[PDB]
RNA sequence: GUAUGUCUAAAGUUAUGCUCUUAUUUACUAACAA
């Protein structure tokens, strides 16, 4: 225990801080005219989300890709609709215009 | 006294042009200073209205960190440095056309630093409501 | 070889403080700093010479250039 | 009843200075308080005397323990009565309270007067930010990887092309990239080998939503201050990053930070403990923004650069009017993707028809959504191209691996 | 990344077979990225 054997302080009362205390409460014995109105005159005188929607459109992106080419085409489908579903801007209005003629 | 303090302050808080010339910047003070500061007013004002629509928690110390600026601007206490910078986003501000102009001059007004930053801050907001007023109008 | 004055001290202090606290317990209270102070002027009466050389030749060479 | 909680206002020495302190909080009171006699945190029975304080003050006490002095109580109250009773920096009230941490050993202890039922709340409090204080959390993980015993376990996942959704959803975030904060010119030499001189460059800036790419031309003369440039270029890029995020108000200050460069993740921690409310992202999917960059009237406008400034625009604005932000969003991602591939060929694809015109705010050609649907593919095209030159397995992919 | 070494840092001294266009190598270099 080093720390405690060390401690400058240790084993007392605060006689010493009650002496501090005493010499300071001692010491507390003994102790704008337009521009604030100019100011305060304005009213002061106190003093999940839109990805859920995409996620709907990659959920979309499942129905296109459901509809053609999902696995048995190597490279004629399941890689040319997969570059013409989900990537492309397009896919916005090809939801957008069966969500037009849903309405 | 008091009165005569809001019969002269009033009287002419109701008196000024809301307009920035963006060519006497260059002049040397109190009518730039005090053209901002009226239409900041036009600003709050036009908050004012649509405070429902809007959110309005955070306006209620937007006043507190505008309340600086209020004293600064009458005074001239701002800083020819930080008046430019400022008087360069509240013009850029009046033009619906100057959105990236107006973040522009947001963004180089930003770039001691304590309620500087809460009021400068502030006025970010002023410029995130103004644009959006203009855009759900 | 100031360890050897300070290893001095040391023992010193072990000495004193095991004569000091007999029937008194243990602490940090006990002065007594006779005899380390008396190792402490031998150092310095040793080094008296040896730092008149050392720092005569520093100033010398601050002043005078080097040989 | 607590008047005013105002920070005096120390020089930065005062966190690691040990021979004195001045009161880092001073606590201004709305009645007098009735201050118990100091005791500790964990010393139930404090003694409440008849002196009364109009004003407390509050130390942190930072320390770094060894196997030999482990323990916090002592050395707190220590200090506490040390700096009290001591007639260099004095406090305001010789009345206050004092923590202090041993960040060694994560032993927090606090000692000094209480005020009534105050304990509690600084007990709960203590034990709140040893639990997850940002910058103590940080300190933790240094010294973890100062002994690479790293343990890889995040709570919030990483952004992944799964996540790519919900990357935004009615939240206020920031994108960051710091690819193009050191750009060199490589010229030759006297004796011949070579010399690496600094360009402007940027910190690419981006919010998916609005669309609004902030960017901080990086003038060549903040290099020309220091040496060792690659790390400077990180420090630099946070700090830019940070001072941006203060600027910004509480509403406005994004929540979640997305970085491109996971190595350029580490300082930015350390810059963002100015606001812990900031969360941090790690992207898993590394989205090309080196090539952002290389757009014709950026690289212009970073050209252009003449001193510390930034220069903001809207990286997708027609975009933005005709559709979603996320839509706007793809396309850019695959511009900047062909960028990244190759500049020559995603120039000519932007600039295949001569007759569109770039319009003067806006950063790309104003296409009609068709001919735009066109240019999409073809460079999708591009980029499926170059996977098959350098990858060569371009063809058999799966719809999510595509 | 360095040792180290140069550089700048403001005041006027009184005289009358080839050119071309390119693509490729190899080498070296590079506190630039991987
Ligand atoms: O033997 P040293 O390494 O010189 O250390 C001694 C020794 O402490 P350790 O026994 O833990 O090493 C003394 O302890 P005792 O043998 O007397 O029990 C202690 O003396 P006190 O007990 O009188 O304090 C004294 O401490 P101090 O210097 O405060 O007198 C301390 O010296 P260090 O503190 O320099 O280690």
């Amino acid at each position: 225990d080093w720390d405690s054997r060390k401690d400058r302080w240790y084993g007392y009362s605060g006689k010493e801080y009650n002496e501090l205390i005493s010499k300071w409460e001692r010491d507390k014995r003994n102790k704008e005219i337009e521009l604030m109105k100019l100011e305060l005159y304005k009213d002061s005188v106190g003093s999940t989300g839109e990805g859920l929607k995409l996620n709907e459109l990659n959920q979309f992106a499942r129905s296109h890709a459901k509809e053609m080419g999902i696995r048995d085409e190597i490279e004629d489908k399941e890689k040319v609709q997969h570059v013409l579903v989900a990537n492309p801007t397009k896919y916005e209005y090809l939801k957008k215009k069966r969500e037009q003629e849903e309405t | 006294n008091r009165p005569e303090r809001i019969q002269e302050a009033i009287a002419q808080d109701k008196t000024i042009s809301v307009i920035i010339d963006p060519s006497q910047i260059g002049s040397t003070k109190p009518l730039l200073s005090m053209k901002c500061n009226l239409y900041i007013h036009e600003i709050l004002s036009r908050w004012k209205a649509s405070l429902e629509a809007y959110h309005p928690e955070l306006f209620l110390d937007t006043k507190k960190a505008l309340f600086p600026l209020l004293l600064q601007l009458r005074r001239n206490q701002l800083a020819p440095d930080l008046l430019i910078s400022l008087a360069t986003v509240l013009y850029h501000l009046q033009q619906p056309k100057e959105i990236n102009l107006a973040v522009q001059s947001y963004m180089k007004l930003s770039i001691i630093d304590e309620r500087t930053r809460l009021w400068i801050t502030s006025i970010k907001r002023l410029i995130t409501f103004e644009e959006w007023y203009t855009s759900n109008h | 070889k100031v360890m050897h004055q300070i290893r001095a001290c040391k023992d010193l202090k072990h000495i004193i403080y095991y004569k000091f606290n007999k029937n008194l317990g243990k602490g940090p209270g006990c002065g007594f700093w006779q005899p380390a102070w008396r190792v402490w002027l031998n150092f310095l009466r040793g080094t008296i010479p040896l730092l008149e050389r050392y720092i005569g030749n520093l100033i010398t060479r601050q002043f005078e250039g080097r040989s | 009843q607590i008047e005013s909680v105002t920070k005096e206002t120390v020089h930065p020495r005062k966190s690691y200075k040990m021979n004195s302190s001045a009161a880092d909080i001073t606590m201004e009171s709305v009645h007098e308080w009735e201050v118990s006699k100091p005791s500790l945190l964990h010393e139930t029975n404090d003694s409440f005397k008849g002196l009364i304080t109009n004003k407390m003050w509050f130390d942190v006490q930072l320390r770094y323990g060894d196997y030999d002095s482990h323990d916090i109580s002592r050395y707190v109250r220590a200090k506490f009565l040390d700096y009290t009773t001591d007639n260099v920096s004095m406090y305001p009230s010789p009345t206050g309270v004092m923590i202090g941490i041993d960040l060694a050993y994560n032993m927090y202890d606090a000692y000094g007067n209480w005020f009534n039922g105050l304990k509690p709340l600084i007990q709960n409090s203590m034990r709140t930010i040893m639990k997850a204080n940002p910058a103590l959390y940080v300190l933790r993980e240094r010294i973890r990887k100062g002994l690479q015993i790293y343990q890889s376990s995040v709570q919030e996942p990483f952004l992944n092309s799964s996540n790519y959704a919900e990357l935004f959803n009615n939240d206020i975030k920031l994108f960051v990239d710091d690819t193009n904060v050191y750009r060199v010119t490589v010229h030759k030499t006297f004796e011949g080998n070579v010399a690496t001189k600094a360009i402007n460059g940027c910190i690419f800036t981006l919010n998916p939503k609005t669309g609004h790419l902030f960017l901080k031309i990086i003038h060549t003369s903040v290099w020309a201050g220091q040496k060792r440039l690659s790390q400077l270029a990180k420090w630099k890029t946070a700090e830019e990053v940070s001072a941006l995020v203060r600027s910004l108000p509480k509403e406005e200050q994004p929540k979640q930070i997305i970085v491109t460069r996971k190595a350029m993740l580490d300082p930015l921690e350390v810059h963002m403990l100015d606001f812990p409310n900031i969360a941090i992202r790690p992207t898993e999917l590394r989205l090309p923004f080196s090539a952002a960059m290389s757009i014709d009237k950026l690289s212009d406008v970073v050209m252009k650069a003449t001193e510390p400034q930034m220069v903001l625009f809207n990286i997708y604005d027609d975009w933005l009017d005709r559709i979603s932000s996320y839509t706007a969003f793809s396309r850019l991602t695959l511009l900047l993707r062909a960028l990244k591939t190759n500049e020559e060929s995603a120039k000519m694809i932007l600039l295949s028809d001569p007759t569109i015109t770039i319009k003067s705010y806006h950063l790309w050609p104003s296409f009609t959504d068709e001919q735009w649907i066109t240019i999409e593919s073809q460079m999708r095209d591009l980029i499926l191209t170059e996977y098959g030159r350098k990858y060569n397995v371009n063809i058999s992919a799966l719809t999510q691996t595509e």
